[PDB]
RNA sequence: CCUGCGGCGGCCGCAGGAAGAGGAACGGAGCGAGUCCCGGGCGCGUCCCUGAGCUGUGGGACGUGCCCAGGACUCGCUCACACAUG
């Protein structure tokens, strides 16, 4: 079933081989799961994370888009959306302290 | 502003209230550049600072 | 009109001045749209070239072809093919499909000539493996293409990474090699697979299972034929001699051996009438050679087009035309130039 | 002039426009402000480059402390708009309109000058690596 | 010839060997307050070092900006309050602090205080100052002749009201008229100050003195005390820089060259070296008495301030010396000096005091009832202890 | 000849011997060390290391193993894990050597690869800007994605470089500078993503590894194998001792610490540094810094974490300067001398009396 | 009305419309802000704005009276103030 | 493989695609031969190695 | 051409054929190929002097690294078969009616190109030793 | 009585101390085992192959013999229990 509710993760970059590429925007950088699912503002699901790759501050992602989804349908700075429970902090990723 | 420098042989700075030093090359603005706590632009002056071996680091470091 | 070699085949113009840009060029092929309304051909400098009919022929010396696209690839094209249900009447089916050297399976966009999609195909180490054949299902759903022991199906509809795989080669026994060529039948799921290790094989669509593995060629296989009878079909291989045709009744054999010049590791392609009739070869003499299969086929005809090898040849689905594409690797001596062509072959 | 102003040059100040380039630069300017279609000062430079606007960005390579304009050069990378360097600042200012000197401009295109606009936008685009 | 050079490598014997000679150090360049080490004055070599702390340049870099500071070149618009804040931001620290205020419009020298470092606020604050500034003339004189002599009549201690008040007293060390321009009037001086000395109103005085009046034009302080402006001085955009670089590289050097350790301010102090053991206990508050010493620098002179550091160079507080450098060398016992700031965060050192010969006697004595449950003495003392123990609380 | 030349020019752990710190100058040489070079063959070889210029078509463990086949010794390690096909520089040190085997895979990478696009760019900048997006702490993933899920982490890249670029044949050439563990086939790919094109890992070398780089003492499998075959038939060992170097060279980065001669059986045995057996020391010895100690003839003792700073041992009189991380050198190399010194005899002589 | 009066100092060169003046105070004694000064005359031409210069030699200014002007006042010419005003010197020095 | 490289005057590597280095020279490739634990010609490389005075024991000591 | 290809040589290039020669050695090279008479390639020249079989070896003198090939020689001396360098891997494929390049090739000898065949064998064992 | 921290140049509150400053073997090393996050590659040898297919500095077929993820953390066995001799 579709989540409760949704955050913003990223802005639309240029696609990548029938495959889309963001600019991650997260409040805390948090961190999404692989393979998590991403919504439109509709909460309506266009793809899931595939990749991970950025400076670990400012860092980017790129979307395997669903059955359906294709890859023109996207327009520049476009905002994704997430289960807010699929992301991770990035002090998860920063070593013991 | 109108407070500027040249720097002397010896390494430090002469005010002076020209825009040339006496042998008529530009001098420098006294103050610091303005800054806003906002700038999200670190990384592209990191980057040009690089490049042309101006950045902190590369030069050789003070006598402590 | 209709099909039919009472004669030699008039000349129309074709393309031989863009070729000489690179030193040492040659046609790698031609193919005509599935509608008639295009050639494509492929070349030694990588980039697929695609020619309209000169409506000269409707509306003399004609003027010389000019491509209208030219579909710049980065390294060798293994295979390249129209998209298998393309119409002028519907723009969005007008694509082309091309595989190259260490790059994945581009699609082009025949009328913009953009790059429209890629299927991307893996090994066991996560590496990308390119595709030395492909081929689009005759019903349009799927994209089929050929590698060392193994067929992959993409779908056309989810352009991406996703394809099912189908080892051609199993613990050692079935199909080896490098599958080179992929053909459907017009009536039945049979699909028919070449390799570079001489030898065919027949599979169901459907499931990828094995319905036959036939007798060799004295070379690599390189190109396949079926008739617009489901029952009959036909290949060709790289440095032999002799043209096979097979029959799906009374399997097990190739029924007749039709002879040409093969003297190069080259595709050297063979095309049939679109009623069937008629089998047109080029050959590394230079020869184009013609038989009717309507009895083992009967040779019509021998010309030349032109004195160098002619290794493309496509016969025009709607209209009489015939196109040939030439040229052959020249080998040095330590210390003659190729173009596109066409032919009428109907009545005066 | 030109050897004496190649004097007064920071450490960060290429491509640096050659002189024949410098002059051509010079006129561009004086022709797009006419049109009112150059921008002028680093805030507003920035801003309209944020908003997505393009152009040739002209800087004065006399520029101290360098930190100012510094963000410029790669944030035009990015966008993979073009930018060069001229040997002073008081005539960059000059040619902008400004008595006083300015730092960096950015000479967009119109149809009356653009044959000069064309001429500088390859010039530029055609200059080394340093 | 290396190939020569290299045969000989690979040919002939190498050692290390014995010599009868005397083994003297050259600690002339060692960092800060290791600088010249070797030559202190030596009481005794004979203790514990417990490995705990650390070489100040050599921090962690977590401990590294909390011990810090920043020389920094104030930009024009925002006022010092503002500056720190936006430092304390930056760095992600908790607490910040300043050399004095500079009023918005003014640039120059602001050495910023992180953190533990803030602890040494109050000491920059009073510290002798140096500004250069432009003095605006409402009407013209017969030139810079009469400019310079205001600016010598003004060479004193002087009274000064600050702008709008109360009068006060600061004193004016030097003056010189750097250059004077009568097309315009603006005439550049260089003062050096005590601190707290207002230029607004120094420009009013020069103004009044000359007849003309004038005004500040602007101004820059290029001393405040030990750091000036040819001293490792950084912009806050090498502050944010260094910050940004640290997180997204994880490079450390950038900030290692915006941010240096407050033992670098004390380097003009004299030194005196203390036992590790003894170190945690005048964190706490202890007096420091002479068994702690170790080392001490010639010229310590009575009530002088002195800074007191452990043996790895590091800063345990500021210090008021009550023994002179004869004194410490000679006696027996007693209290060299007593804490005026304690720097050093409590339990960096460990608590090793209540542990040696003569306190665990004492300590001992008290079960036995032999002193007071106060430890001051009583009939029960032996007259040994009553004579030789010198109580220092009386 | 030995005393031509300046002690800059004294071989490995021995140079600059004289800029340390001088804390005594006395003490009474034993006969038994060598210096690290002139070491009789056998032992130099279970001391020494091998800069390798690694084959394209084994594996790296395929590799240490020939070469300890090669050499009959039985145990050897290497540098980092270099994947089949991958040519470059591998240390692979032997025996004893096996214990600095993990200050190796540590240390810092160099690596010249090739990046084939999938698609046409502008040109050599676009590839030269995205290198420059890549540089600092990275998000990588390993390059496997047929084990179903692999986890994520931060791997760093100091510097990067693009060398050339061919338009051709969409390849481009990169130099990376970086941290060991990073994966620069995901390298390869994350630049496909970030240009928009695509792309792959189309070749890789790696031309540093550490302290050894490809420059200088590089050698070749033909060069172990045949030194061997020579020193068996010939008796020969010349060849031999230029392809192995010994693992002081490994160290030389490392702060010195200078051990009489008696203090060295007693910290092979396990006992910690103590100060009255230092004669010489660095500066820029710090609290927890790893540093070298070694005897007069320039044997590294052992790798050892110091718990004092210069300037502490500068002050001092006794007590633990270092504790041992790891023992580098065998048991009675050097003969037993220890509860011999004053102190220790009076407490010895005290327990009996 | 003034009680008593008492010397302030001596005429210097006069400011924008205002006079500097040099103070010469019995023991250099320190006038109040706003204090008013009177002439040999006893009548007021002002109050002390500033006090400035260095401290045994300091001078003073005043803001005149709109009935006097600065261009009256004359070289050596003394000015007075109430001694009730002023100030020890030593409530300064240490 | 396609890495190929010349040298500098320093004796440094210049990575390269080219076949030819810019002052007219093959560029050599970046790896090494391919090797085989079982290989037999050991002798056969010291004994031409040796007779055109690139062993590498007849090439100068390397400075440690 | 000769002295360009001169440059390449390696170290161990030594005994080079004369210019004259190299042609020969061409012209033989593409006479025995046309007779299916000649072995090519490290792993069948080495395979075929193991077996024994007689001939002339030509070898490519700009082969780098050596390792790949430089065995050979002594494989030569070891049974006394003749053994010439010639300048270039490149002409070396090209006799051999190849693209690609080729650092040795083995010719024996057969009846149709023999007297061109012992004059190449004549004048290679002719050559003066290094 | 001393220090530290906060609040309006002294005071008030809260918190940490009451400190004479110990310890010339502390509590180690080396080796091995256990607990938590082989189907193939490579090497060699009965024949093909300058493929437009990587490729002759090597690719394939058919035979045939060497290689197998790192890091945390605990302790069994051997040797010492070492202040390094003017």
């Amino acid at each position: 079933g579709p989540p409760e509710r949704v955050v913003l993760l990223g802005e639309f970059l240029h696609p990548c081989e029938d495959d889309i590429v963001c600019k991650c925007t997260t409040d805390e950088n948090k961190v999404p799961y692989f393979n998590a699912p991403v919504y439109l503002e509709n909460k309506e699901q266009i793809g899931k994370v595939d990749e991970i790759f950025g400076q670990l501050r400012d860092f980017y992602f790129s979307v395997k888009l669903s059955e359906n989804m294709k890859a023109s349908s996207f327009k520049k700075l476009q905002k994704f959306y997430i289960d807010p429970y699929k992301l991770l902090p990035l002090q998860r990723f920063l070593p013991r302290p | 502003m109108f407070l500027q420098y040249y720097l002397n042989e010896q390494g430090d700075r002469v005010y002076t209230l020209k825009k040339f030093d006496p042998m008529g090359q530009q001098t420098c603005s006294a103050h610091p550049a303005r800054f806003s706590p906002d700038d999200k632009y670190s990384r592209h002056r990191i980057t040009i600072k690089k490049r042309f071996k101006v950045l902190m680091t590369q030069q050789p470091r003070p006598v402590l | 009109w209709n099909y039919s070699f009472s004669q030699l085949p008039r000349f129309l113009s074709g393309s031989w001045s863009e070729f000489s840009t690179q030193p040492e060029n040659f046609l790698k092929g031609c193919k005509w749209a599935p509608d008639g309304s295009c050639i494509l051909t492929n070349s030694a400098d990588n980039i697929l070239r695609i020619y309209n009919l000169p409506p000269e022929l409707y509306h003399v010396e004609y003027a010389e072809m000019v491509p209208v696209l030219r579909m710049v690839e980065g390294d060798t094209i293994y295979d390249y093919c129209w998209y298998s249900l393309m119409s002028s009447a519907q723009p969005d089916t007008s694509y082309v499909a091309s595989s190259s050297r260490e790059n994945p399976i581009h699609i082009w966009d025949a009328f913009t000539g953009e790059l429209r999609a890629s299927f991307r195909a893996y090994n066991h180490l996560d590496e990308l493996t390119a595709a030395h054949s492909l081929c689009f299902s005759p019903d349009g759903s799927q994209l089929f293409c050929g590698f060392n022991r193994t067929v992959r199906v993409f779908s056309t509809a989810r352009p991406g990474r996703d394809c099912e795989v189908r080892a051609t080669f199993a613990k050692k026994q079935g199909q080896s090699g490098i599958i080179s060529c992929i053909a459907f039948s017009p009536a039945q799921p049979l699909y028919a697979c070449g390799s570079y290790g001489r030898s065919l094989g027949l599979y169901a669509w459907d499931d990828g299972s094995p319905l036959a593995l036939l007798g060799g060629h004295q070379g690599g296989i390189t190109h396949l034929c079926f008739h617009p009878d489901g029952n009959r079909f036909f290949s060709g291989a790289r440095k032999d001699a002799e043209l096979l045709c097979w029959d799906l009744r009374q399997s097990g054999y190739p029924l007749w051996s039709l002879g040409r010049e093969v003297t190069t590791n080259q595709r050297i392609y063979f095309d049939l009438d679109p009623t069937g009739q008629f089998l047109v070869s080029g050959s590394t003499s230079g020869a184009v050679s013609v038989w009717d299969t309507d009895g083992k086929p009967e040779p019509v005809l021998s010309f030349l087009p032109q004195k160098d090898c002619t290794n493309g040849v496509s016969l025009h689905p709607s209209l009489p035309l015939l196109a040939t594409a030439s040229g052959q690797r020249v080998f040095p001596e330590p210390t003659l130039e190729c173009r596109l062509q066409l032919w009428w072959c109907g009545g005066a | 002039t030109y050897q004496e102003l190649l004097v007064n040059q920071n450490p960060i100040a290429q491509p640096l426009a050659s002189r024949r380039l410098t002059r051509k630069l010079y006129k561009c300017i004086k022709k797009a402000v006419k049109q009112k279609q150059i921008r002028r000062g680093v805030k507003e430079v920035q801003k309209f480059v944020n908003k997505g606007e393009k152009g040739i960005m002209v800087l004065a390579g006399d520029t101290l402390p360098i930190e100012v304009y510094c963000h410029l050069p790669v944030m035009c990378e990015d966008r993979n708009l073009p930018y060069v360097y001229i040997p002073s600042k008081t005539d960059l200012g000059a040619a902008a309109g400004s008595k006083r000197p300015t730092c960096v401009i950015m000479v967009k295109p119109h149809e009356e000058y653009q044959e000069a606009y064309d001429e500088c936008l390859e010039e530029v685009q055609s200059l080394p690596l340093p | 010839p290396e190939e020569d050079v290299a045969e000989i490598q690979h040919a002939e014997e190498f050692l290390i060997k014995p010599e009868s000679k005397v083994a003297k150090l050259d600690t002339s360049q060692w960092p800060l307050l290791l600088k010249n080490f070797d030559k202190l004055n030596v009481r005794t070599t004979h203790y514990t070092p417990l490995a705990c702390g650390s070489n100040p340049l050599k921090r962690e870099i977590g401990d590294y900006i909390r011990t810090g500071f920043i020389n920094l070149d104030k930009p024009s618009n925002p006022s010092s309050h503002e500056v720190v804040a936006w430092i304390r931001r930056i760095l992600r620290v908790e607490k910040t602090g300043h050399s004095g205020t500079l009023d918005p419009k003014v640039t120059g020298c602001l050495i910023v205080c992180i953190e533990r470092a803030t602890r040494l606020v109050k000491s920059q604050q009073s510290a002798g100052k140096e500004y250069v500034g432009i003095v605006r003339l409402h009407n013209a004189i017969e030139g810079g002749t009469q400019l310079s002599r205001a600016l010598e009549t003004l060479t004193g201690a002087l009274f000064q009201r600050p702008p709008l008040r109360q009068l006060r007293v600061r004193t004016i060390y030097e003056s010189k008229m750097i250059e004077y321009d009568p097309e315009r009037r603006l005439g550049i001086f260089w003062v050096s100050c005590e601190a707290g000395t207002y230029i607004r109103t120094l420009c009013v005085h020069l103004g009044l003195l000359l007849g003309v009046g004038g005004q500040m034009q602007e101004l820059r302080r290029v001393r405040s005390g030990v750091m000036s402006e040819k001293d490792h001085m950084v912009t806050m955009h090498d502050v944010l820089d260094a910050q940004w670089l640290y997180d997204n590289h994880k490079d450390e050097s950038y900030l290692r060259r915006v941010v240096y350790p407050l033992e670098k301010l004390l380097t003009s102090h004299k030194r005196l070296v203390m036992k590790d053991s003894a170190v945690n206990a005048i964190c706490y508050g202890a007096k420091i008495m002479l068994p702690g010493v170790l080392r001490y620098e010639d010229g310590i002179e009575v009530n002088q301030e002195i800074v007191v550091i452990t043996t790895k160079g590091e800063a345990i507080c500021m210090a008021i010396a009550l023994m002179t450098t004869a004194v410490i060398s000679t006696c027996d016992h007693g209290i060299v000096a007593k804490i005026k700031r304690v720097i050093m965060e409590r339990d960096t050192y460990p608590r090793k005091w209540g542990l040696g010969p003569k306190a665990s006697q004492k300590k001992l004595m008290i079960k036995q009832g032999l002193l007071d449950k106060h430890g001051k003495p009583t009939d029960s003392t032996p007259a040994t202890w009553k004579q030789e123990y010198v109580d220092y609380s009386e």
